[PDB]
């Protein structure tokens, strides 16, 4: 904003935003793949419990 | 549907535009950037 006008300052910011927003989508998919791992290593300790 | 009218100088016709900045679009006519309508705009010589 600082150096530049809205009309071309809204579409520098929305390509920052989509790039960030993909960052977080990377992350949340992870989380849930990784999360079923322990959660199956979970399920092996109670048993062995 | 709003009809806006006036007259301006031959090289300000360009900056009648969304998001501009000149001495014409400062603190005169400022158009939004959401803008759905059009600008038409034609050379007034001998009536003006």
């Amino acid at each position: 904003l600082s150096r530049l006008d809205p009309p071309e300052a809204e579409v520098q910011i929305d390509r920052l935003i989509t790039g960030r927003l993909q960052s977080l989508q990377t992350y949340v998919t992870q989380q849930l793949i990784r999360a079923a791992e322990i959660r199956a290593s979970a399920n092996l300790a109670a048993t062995k419990m | 549907v709003y009809a806006d009218s006036f007259v301006i100088r031959g090289n300000e016709v360009s900056q009648i535009a969304p998001g501009q900045t000149g001495n014409i679009a400062d603190y005169n006519y400022k158009l939004p950037d959401d803008f759905t309508g059009c600008v038409i705009a034609w050379n007034s010589n001998k009536l003006d």
